[PDB]
DNA sequence: CCGAGCAGCATACATTACTTGTGAGCGGATAAC
DNA sequence: GTTATCCGCTCACAATGCCACACGCGCTGCTCGG
């Protein structure tokens, strides 16, 4: 009833709460419109760093 | 004289003056009819299976020139019988086969085929038939599919009354809904811009779709406006004028014409001058060129040689551009007619906002809108738009819907295509634009003219077509990839999806549900019940306070008084008594045709709108026996309202008073004396009634009881009249007369009266035979009363002697105090039957066996069972005992084959025992009455199974043997008649038995041929009956379908003679519910001066608040009925002569003022009068129609017939003291029901026990032995008081903190009420759930 | 953790897969496949799409809401994500944390049981024997009647003749909690002392059942047993019925004798002008009681009775002033219940319902609390007693119709007829015509109502030693009304007199009203319109219940913090309370 | 050669579906310097 | 033109409590199996 498990994700992944909970935490934290953030999370864009 | 043999037993005295003209129709007429239009081979292709078939067929390949089609279909008779299907636990399915012809157009060649393959009768699943009572015997249970009331497909125009934009600019939207497709609609933006929308997509300025249909700006502007011409004459541009145009609004200058001046240079031309202009017939008006400012031109004008366009189509106009263009022509300047009130400029604004310009741009715009992000080609968008509509398959208007549409636009041709059309779209647009202007009018949705019912057949064929289109796709792709000519049309299609769809519908539907089968009335009202929920229908969440309210057109088409109280009022509705679905699907009600002045007895059925046309009279309009209203300003209803009208103004009378209410409310005597708010709960309580031991007629009925009993199923009604040959307590055997019989089938027919059998509400059903032995019966007469039925009359409760007076508060608020005499006579003791099923799996660890021995329990727990391991039929078990009888393979993973060899022969069945045996649940006692055993074929048998199968075999064999006996009797009569008419055989065929008959001999020549005939047909018949006995025996002892790893389902039944007790819930028939409070001793109830006590004593303070005086009136009439009965009892105690008793009864039957029935009491046999009187010993049953009830004066006269006081009030006496109550109290005989809210289903408590495993809390539910739930509001209350410690202990140590609660237990058994609380494991579960998310939540250190 | 998402089994091996395991399997499967792809040279677009799919699956697991759905196989419904196990009416908060199911309780259906005292409450033997089981085990261990716990379980299983004595002992003062299903306000849960009864019903005092807003239509009630000592004493001190006698909302008394006793007392306090026994002198109330029970004097006849009404001249004293007041036998009998406090003027009146509330209020004001609860219980007892002894009974011939109703209705009919003719004669606009029609109809309705009232309330014209005298009616109806026992005159006139106008579904008012009444017949149209109104009302109730529930739930979760901590904030700013004046009266 | 487990599948599609009432972030039109 | 301003567009997010009862709860063609 107590012990928890963990999954070593084979690649990083977003946390659906902080992405789609108005106002999106990531959006305000990055000064980036949420639409572009969604378009780059789901692999249909690019972002220069 | 018109009364059947059933009626002549107890003919109910009938009040009511209105002469009924139309007998109440077959109550279930909806359901069967529905399934009829679903199951018969309709050659018109309009509806039924044919409809779905011809909609999906003919399929083809990927245009691969290989087609499938159906020739016709058929339905083999079901393999089982409705009783056998219901008891064995299998649907009452019917195989469905169809003639599939497959053509293969070889390539390359034109239309033609050398490769044809004709595979008939392919087995595409089985469909559940509808029994002759409208139900659907699905596996085990008996479902009923309610009809669903919903928006009719078509078009309608809603106002959207200002709820948006807070502007009072009400924006009339208009929508078109198909039957199978994507609906469409238009809206007026608050900027007066039309906006087209597909079902729910991004809004689009409507005019775009116009270009989507080969329509340029020119045609679009032409089809929406009036061309005001401007002819450039020698000067002044004399445009053509119609007076109402300039009538309009403010004028600007003088409008002189033909020399004279007709309107000065003023403003807002007065109607007088406009009429004067109409007189003068002006065809042209000299106007200044400056006036044309807005005036956007329609025709697209170009220059004569420069190629370019000097005047586009619907761009604008302006003086500069006008002088710029008129240097080429002109002679015909066609502009649009604009006006802010009529012919409003609502299309020009749209074409302004319209971004596109060309048809292909329209296609690409609609294509992007439908599904964004796709490469728009010509073919892609074009095919998408030609599939959105204009496609027989992807869309259909449901010719009923085509009628609704085609009529809502005032067109004439009712018939029409089932597909949209450009003219239809532009007509809808024109209608909507008119709605934005003055003319035209919006139409509400709750009006029955727009809400159609959808029966079982229609929804069934809908689901069938849905399940069919997917197998169509599958067979198309398989025909594509698969070979052209090698196959046989029996495997490219699979019955799996068809069966899956139809079975998931009939079994697990939002609409279908197990029948409310605890009462005949409940059964009926649940069959003819109209719902508004379900697929394609609204839900109770988004219902809205508007829909539930009754619309003035509900009168006669749907009952307004019967509807479930609570979260769904008005959604669920009971269909009216005389109501009847239309050909298209609307609710048409009968009406009496009124000629000029006379009221005919002819009837017409009318829908909502047809009735709205005429003016309808009323049934309470007292006639004059010749079609004439004795009044003049008769009340009437013309257009959804009530008003007075003269005698020569009506056009249709109501058929009968009862047509306003449902069959449910129809059973409420003196209904019109009750508040609707009470009659609702009255009907609803009447539905939930419960059958008793000795059902008995209700003294005050409404005549509808005979019809509702005989039209339901619970009664075993005779098929063909004749003589009752043999009656028993379980079987009936009738010998039909010589007229209604066939060549074979000597005439006997058998009715197996279903004895005590479970129901979907765990209450008993039973058909005791009502007819005696040898009494002749006619066609369609009740031969066995069902549950809560008496002599073919619906009889739910009992006629209890009640009195209205407070009794020491034992009936304080609404309670009820009864007499122990009611308990002693078992007037209310019901029977409760419940089943318990034990399954025998086949675990991969090992199979399941039902052996008698149990490894652990003592002798007691194995005493009830038999040698096989099942209880005997009769052991009065109690909660905890063992019904079966089952052991399981417990252990696993030893893997010592040196011991496996031991326990494979020496311990073959003593290795891994475990007593997972079916015990009766804790609390439920009773008697075991029946045991069914379903054994999976292959699994060998059990002794009890063999015994029950042999018993069933014997029962079946008895019928065939009795039929064989009657056939042999006829055949030996034939032989003896042949072997006596010559020979001669005189003292042989009487003394000599059947031993040597089939081998004797008369003279050979022809009589030996007679012997050949009548002695070879003998053994031919014998062989035939042997064949059919073998067939029945096969059906009895064949396999049983138990799919997912199960071997033997053993079902055991338990019966309880559930008595009455303080705590049950009883009610009359007027919503006067109440909890029974005390079984007061008989010597304490109030009692009349004649020593008779009173059974029930109600509370009078319940009448004046809940204003339903009807019951009291009923009660009065009750004491009338019993009165007569009492008097008759006198005539029956002393053996009074039959003539005198007949005379008295005859005086009784004709007491009303002017009653509809006139029985004579003559032409009744001097002994049939005696049987009738004996049936009337317990009181004269009285029929009072719903809205033709007996007035109080008739009740006074009836009481005067007896020796009872007219006031209906008698000086009582307190059984305790012995002194009389002053103020003589009311006492009568009221009918009283009993509801299955009985106390033994609610009272239970929980000290300790099991707990939920995910959250360590006690379970919820009486069955799970769980405890009550302390809810939010309970906690808020508990903490409202300063009950800190109470709330704390109720939170932690009562329900959670497993260590804390075990400590509390161990500490409270030790006489110390101190708690050691902690952290409720529910909270730790919450911690672990949040922590399972990315969130980190901790308990702070300090 | 695994246990919190348990794979619950079935009778065979058909383990019901909790959707959490399904989501986790989906995600871990994406992860394993993606790792395997990462190892095999990673075709770039392939691994791209695979990471996208894994992101989608993880999003669905954390919340199935956004990004479409993740529907289970062949069961067209979304899967409970983690958030779905926290939010909503089934989330852990509103489902298990805030309100958790209790293992130590029970429920049943409530009868009346009008004999028990105000703090007592009925309890079925079965329910008590099931609830107090641990206490019974403890008591048995004490008396040594069963040394082992399993022996005591067996003894309770057999219900030996000693276990009932034990149970009766163990609850002699042990309180208990009774609760109604919708617990709207604080009184929805009260504390009583149980009394063992038979059957399975739960008796409860009628007054508190008027407080629970509990009828006897079969409404069920839940029981609870406070087991720790703190909780027992807390229920005894705080939520015992003899503590809650004023609503926390208004300082009005919640213990109001509702019906069936106000009728009783009202009948006991009236005055027939010529009743058997009128004109005597009684040496006291007990004398009148004996004179009545012996069947010599009517329950209500004017007499001269000596009465000793006590008083409190100085604070604490109780003087007695033995007066000789003109009264009736009934009032004198009732005087044997007032507890040495209130003056005689509290009884001498007709003593309807508002009068009973006033009497109880002034008794709580003068004498304190304990004599007031005893006095209220005595009132309830005597009210039921003499109500039964009265035999109040409504018959069909009780409700009368005034002999002008037919005439008034015919006259108003002539009026509306000539008005409508005037309209069709072009003398008044249709709207003002409608207005005139509804106006004359309402006027005729008021006429009929007043006529019915003036004929019913005083039809009793009796004579004493001579000619004739009028008096307030003795009709059963209007005795259930004038006393305020049940129903108002508005419902009476809607029963005997004309039913009046009725309302369209939209809210407008039909021209032609329901000229008929309940005692007479109702035509089909009239019943139809009444049904319009009734269904409007019922739908309104069925929606307002849920809406008000949501409202109060929002309320209690914005003020749930307020607790009075400080004893004196020490400020000077308040509001200027002034009597409200809407323009008319105050 | 079909019976008994499995792995990732909106069944592939056009599924689909009127108003629910309210707040709140957001993108195209808008006034001003 | 731009910079800040505002207004309609679309999406998230709530829907009384209990009680009881009922019903159901993947599959399926690929995969492991003889
Ligand atoms: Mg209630």
């Amino acid at each position: 009833r107590e012990r928890m498990g963990h999954i070593e994700l084979a690649s990083p992944t977003a946390h659906i709460w902080f992405l789609k909970s108005l106002p999106s935490r990531i959006g305000l934290l990055l000064d980036m419109p949420l639409r572009d953030i969604e378009r780059v999370l789901y692999f249909e864009s690019y972002v220069v760093i | 004289m018109v009364y059947s043999y059933t009626e002549k037993k107890r003919i109910r005295k009938d009040f009511g003056k209105r002469p009924q003209v139309l007998d109440v129709p077959y109550l279930l007429s909806i359901q069967l009819d529905s399934f009829q239009k679903f199951i018969e081979q309709d050659p018109e292709g309009q509806y039924g299976l044919e409809a779905a078939f011809r909609s999906v067929f003919p399929i083809q390949s990927y245009s691969g020139n290989s087609e499938l089609q159906y020739v016709s279909y058929r339905l083999g008779e079901p393999v089982f019988d409705v009783q056998e299907c219901q008891i064995r636990g299998v649907t009452y399915s019917a195989p469905l086969r169809v003639k599939l012809r497959l053509v293969i157009y070889e390539r390359e060649a034109p239309e033609g085929t050398v490769k044809d393959i004709k595979e008939q009768e392919v087995y595409m699943g089985e469909i559940p038939l509808m029994t002759d009572n409208g139900t659907f015997v699905i596996n085990g249970t008996e479902r009923v599919i309610v009809s669903q009331l919903h928006r009719s497909p078509g078009v309608f125009f809603d106002s959207d009354k200002g709820k948006t934009h807070s502007s009072g600019k009400v924006l009339y939207n208009a929508r078109i809904i198909p039957y199978r497709g994507s609906w469409l609609d238009f809206e007026f933006d608050p900027k007066d811009n039309l906006f087209v929308r597909i079902d729910r997509r991004r809004k689009l300025p409507a005019t775009i779709i116009l270009r989507a249909l080969n329509y340029t700006t020119e045609q679009i502007l032409d089809l929406f406006f009036e061309k005001v011409i401007f002819e450039i004459r020698d000067n002044k541009l004399q445009m053509e004028l119609v007076p109402e145009r300039l009538r309009g609004e403010t004028a600007s200058f003088d409008i002189e014409a033909n020399g004279k001046v007709y309107v000065e240079k003023g403003r807002r031309i007065t109607a007088r001058h406009i009429r004067q202009l109409e007189k003068d017939d002006v065809k042209l008006i000299e106007v200044p060129v400056e006036y044309i400012a807005g005036k956007v031109v329609a025709k697209d004008y170009i220059d004569e040689s420069t190629g370019e366009l000097i005047c586009a189509a619907n761009m604008e106009l302006s003086l500069d551009l006008l002088a710029k263009l008129s240097q080429s022509g002109h002679k015909r300047i066609e502009t649009l007619f604009t006006n802010d009130l009529d012919h409003g400029p609502y299309i020009s604004e749209t074409l302004r906002v319209d971004p596109t310009n060309d048809r292909l741009s329209a296609l690409v715009e609609i294509y992007r809108m439908m599904r964004p992000g796709e490469p728009p080609t010509r073919e892609a968008a074009e095919s998408l738009f030609e599939n959105l509509f204009f496609s027989e398959d992807r869309y259909d208007l449901s010719a009923v819907g085509r009628m609704k549409f085609n009529r809502s636009l005032l067109r004439e041709e009712i018939e029409g295509s089932g597909i949209l059309s450009k003219d239809d779209i532009i007509d809808v647009m024109k209608k909507l634009i008119d709605i934005r202007n003055g003319k035209g009018e919006v139409d509400d949705i709750d009006h029955l003219g727009n809400r159609r019912i959808r029966s079982v057949g229609e929804m069934a064929e809908n689901q069938f077509r849905v399940g069919l289109v997917r197998v169509e796709r599958a067979v198309k792709e398989r025909l594509s990839l698969g070979d052209l000519d090698t196959l046989m049309p029996q495997d490219m299609i699979n019955a799996k999806p068809i069966s899956a769809a139809v079975k998931e519908f009939f079994g697990s539907s939002q609409l279908s549900q197990f029948m409310d089968q605890n009462n005949p009335l409940s059964e009926i009202t649940h069959k003819r019940r109209i719902s508004a929920l379900g697929p394609g229908g609204l839900t109770r969440e988004r219902a809205g306070f508007e829909v539930r309210d009754v619309h003035p057109t509900h009168y006669g088409r749907v009952c307004p008084i019967e509807t479930p109280e609570g979260p769904n009022i008005g959604l669920i509705n009971s269909l009216s008594v005389y109501a009847q679905t239309n050909e298209y699907g609307f609710l048409e009600t009968p009406y009496r045709k009124v000629t000029d002045g006379v009221v005919t007895d002819e009837i017409h059925y009318l829908s909502a709108i047809e009735e709205g046309n005429y003016v309808i009279a009323q049934a309470n309009s007292n006639l004059d026996e010749e079609g004439h209203f004795v009044e003049d300003l008769v009340t009437c209803r013309s257009k959804g309202e009530s008003s007075l009208f003269s005698r020569d103004q009506v056009d249709y009378m109501d058929v009968s008073t009862q047509q306003v209410v449902s069959v449910g409310a129809s059973l409420i005597p003196f209904l019109e004396h009750d508040d609707a708010n009470r009659a609702l709960m009255g009907a609803n309580m009447q539905r939930q009634a419960v059958p008793t031991l000795r059902a008995d007629k209700p003294l005050v009925g409404t005549g509808m009881e005979r019809a509702v009993a005989v039209d339901s199923g619970v009664t075993a009604v005779a098929k063909r009249g004749g003589v009752v040959q043999y009656v028993d307590a379980s079987r009936i055997v009738i010998k039909v007369n010589e007229d209604e019989m066939y060549p074979g089938e000597a005439g006997i027919d058998i009715y197996n009266l279903t004895k005590y059998t479970r129901s979907n509400q765990n209450t008993c059903i039973n058909q005791m035979p009502c007819v005696s032995l040898g009494e002749p019966v006619e066609r369609g007469d009740v031969l066995a009363d069902g549950p809560s039925t008496d002599l073919g009359e619906l009889a739910l409760g009992q006629n209890m002697r009640v009195a209205f007076m407070p009794w020491n508060g034992y009936n304080f608020e609404d309670s009820i105090l009864v007499s122990e005499r009611v308990v002693q006579e078992d007037r209310f003791t019901t029977i409760h039957i419940q089943e318990l099923a034990c399954v025998s799996r086949d675990t991969k660890l090992g199979p399941e066996e039902i052996t008698a021995d149990i490894p652990n329990v003592g002798e007691a727990a194995l005493s009830k069972l038999d040698e096989s391991g099942i209880v005997y039929i009769g052991a009065e078990v109690t909660g905890g005992d063992i019904l079966v009888g089952k052991v399981t393979p417990k252990g696993e993973t030893q893997l010592t084959p040196e011991e496996k060899l031991l326990r494979a022969i020496f311990g073959e069945k003593a290795s891994d025992v475990k007593d997972s045996s079916l015990r009766v649940p804790n609390g439920v006692s009773g008697t075991v009455i029946d045991v069914q055993v379903f054994t999976r074929d292959g699994v060998e048998k059990d002794k009890r199974a063999l015994e029950i199968e042999e018993m069933q075999l014997k029962q079946a064999k008895k019928d065939l043997s009795e039929e064989l006996q009657i056939l042999e009797a006829g055949l030996f009569s034939r032989i003896r008649a042949v072997l006596v008419a010559g020979g001669v055989e005189a003292e042989k065929l009487d003394k000599l038995p059947r031993d040597r008959w089939l081998e004797l001999g008369l003279t050979d020549e022809e009589k030996q041929n007679q012997l050949e005939q009548l002695a070879e047909q003998y053994d031919e018949l014998k062989h035939e009956f042997e064949k059919k006995l073998e067939a029945k025996r096969r059906k009895i002892t064949q396999g049983d379908d138990l799919a997912p790893g199960v071997l033997k389902i053993v079902k055991v039944y338990l019966a309880v003679k559930r008595r009455i007790q303080p705590g049950d819930k009883m009610a009359g028939r007027h919503g006067n519910k109440g909890v029974i409070s005390k079984i007061n001793p008989i010597e304490d109830m109030p009692y009349d001066e004649n020593g008779t006590p009173v059974d029930i004593v109600l509370n009078p303070l319940g009448v004046p608040s809940r204003m339903n005086i009807g019951q009291i009136l009923e009660t009065h009439l009750g004491m009338a009925a019993k009165g007569i009965g009492d008097k008759i009892n006198a005539m029956l105690k002393q053996q009074q002569e039959v003539a005198k008793l007949r005379e008295f009864i005859q005086r009784a039957y004709d007491l009303g003022a002017d009653v509809r029935q006139k029985v004579d009491l003559s032409t009744f046999s001097d002994e049939e009068v005696m049987r009738l009187a004996e049936n009337l010993r317990k009181g004269m049953p009285i029929a009072t129609p719903v809205f033709d009830g007996a007035k109080e004066a008739e009740i006074k006269e009836l009481l005067k017939l007896g020796d009872l006081p007219t006031s209906g009030q008698i000086r009582l006496y307190d059984g305790r003291t012995g002194e009389q109550f002053e103020r003589p109290v009311t006492v009568g005989y009221m009918y009283m029901l009993k509801l299955n809210h009985l106390v033994d289903d609610k009272m239970h408590a929980r000290s300790t026990g099991s707990y939920s495993l995910v959250t360590q809390q006690p379970l919820g539910g009486k069955a799970q032995f769980g405890g009550q739930r302390f809810g939010e509001m309970e906690v808020w209350a508990l903490e409202a008081y300063g009950a800190a410690y109470t709330l704390q202990e109720m939170l932690t140590v009562k329900s959670d903190d497993v260590n804390g609660r075990t400590k509390m237990y161990k500490n409270i058994v030790d006489g110390n009420h101190q708690m050691e609380p902690g952290m409720p494991e529910s909270f730790n579960v919450l911690l672990k759930e949040i922590r399972s998310l990315g969130i980190n939540i901790e308990l702070e250190d300090e | 953790p695994p246990d919190l998402r348990p794979l619950v089994p079935l009778d065979g091996g058909r383990f019901a897969t909790s959707d959490l395991n399904d989501l986790y399997r989906r995600v871990i499967n994406r992860n394993n496949r993606l790792k395997r792809l990462l190892d095999l040279a990673a075709p770039d677009i392939i691994v791209r799409n695979e990471k996208r799919m894994l992101q989608e699956a993880v999003d669905a697991l954390l919340d199935n809401g956004r990004r479409g759905r993740a529907i289970t196989g062949s069961n067209k419904r979304p899967l409970k994500s983690l958030a779905d196990m926290i939010k909503g009416k089934q989330g852990r908060f509103r489902q298990n944390l805030l309100g958790k199911r209790v293992d130590y309780s029970g429920r049943s259906v409530i009868t009346v049981g009008p004999y028990l005292r105000l703090h007592q409450c009925g309890l079925p033997k079965k329910m008590a024997l099931e609830l107090f089981k641990p206490f019974i085990y403890g008591k048995l261990e004490l008396r040594g009647l069963a040394t082992t716990i399993k022996a005591a379980k067996k003894m309770v299983e057999r219900e030996e003749a000693v276990v009932w004595d034990i149970l009766d002992e163990v609850i002699r003062e042990h309180p208990v909690l009774l609760n109604r299903a919708p617990t709207l306000h604080r009184l929805g849960i009260q504390a009583f002392e149980p009394v063992l009864i038979e059957g399975k019903a739960i008796q409860l005092h009628p007054l508190v059942c008027a407080a629970y807003n509990a009828d006897f239509d079969g409404d069920q009630m839940a029981v609870h047993v406070p087991l720790t000592l703190e909780a027992q004493l807390e229920a005894r001190a705080l939520m015992m019925s003899t503590n809650n006698i004023l609503s926390p909302a208004n300082g009005e008394p919640i213990i109001v004798p509702s019906q069936d006793v106000v009728l009783g007392l009202y009948y006991m306090t009236r005055d027939c002008v010529n009743a058997k026994g009128e004109g005597m002198v009684l040496t006291g109330p007990k004398e009148a009681e004996r004179l009545y029970r012996s069947g010599l004097a009517s329950l209500h006849a004017r007499v001269k009775v000596r009465i000793t009404e006590y008083e409190k001249d100085a604070n604490g004293e109780l003087v007695a002033k033995t007066s000789l007041k003109d009264t009736t036998v009934g009032r004198a009998i009732l005087w044997m219940i007032v507890p040495k406090g209130l003056p005689y003027s509290i009884v001498n009146q007709a003593l309807g319902k508002k009068a009973i509330s006033k009497m109880l209020n002034t008794c709580y004001r003068i004498l304190g609390l304990k004599p007031t609860v005893i006095f209220a219980d005595q009132i309830m007892y005597t009210g039921f007693a003499y109500a039964a002894r009265s035999g109040a009974s409504v018959g069909i011939d009780d409700m009368v119709i005034p002999e002008k109703k037919h005439e008034i209705i015919s006259e108003a009919e002539a009026e509306v007829a000539e008005i409508q003719e005037q309209f069709q004669s072009g003398l008044v606009t249709a709207g003002e015509r409608y207005n005139k029609v509804i106006d004359i109809w309402a006027a005729a309705n008021d006429r009929v109502s007043k006529a019915m009232m003036d004929n019913l309330q005083t039809e009793t014209v009796i004579n004493r030693d001579g000619q004739e005298e009028k008096q307030v009616s003795f009709n059963s109806i209007y005795m259930m009304a004038d006393s305020g026992a049940r129903g108002s005159a508005a419902q009476i006139r809607q029963l005997a007199g004309m039913r009046g106008l009725m309302a369209k579904p939209d809210g407008s008012i039909i021209e032609t009203p329901i000229t008929a009444n309940f005692r007479e017949g109702l035509n089909v149209l009239q019943y139809f319109i009444s049904t319009h109104g009734a269904r409007k009302g019922l739908a309104d109730t069925a929606l307002k219940t849920a809406n008000s529930g949501y409202l109060t739930r929002r309320l209690v979760d914005v003020a749930q913090d307020l607790v009075v901590t400080e004893d004196d904030c020490g400020t000077h700013e308040g509001i200027m309370m002034t009597p409200v004046i809407e323009g008319g009266d105050v």
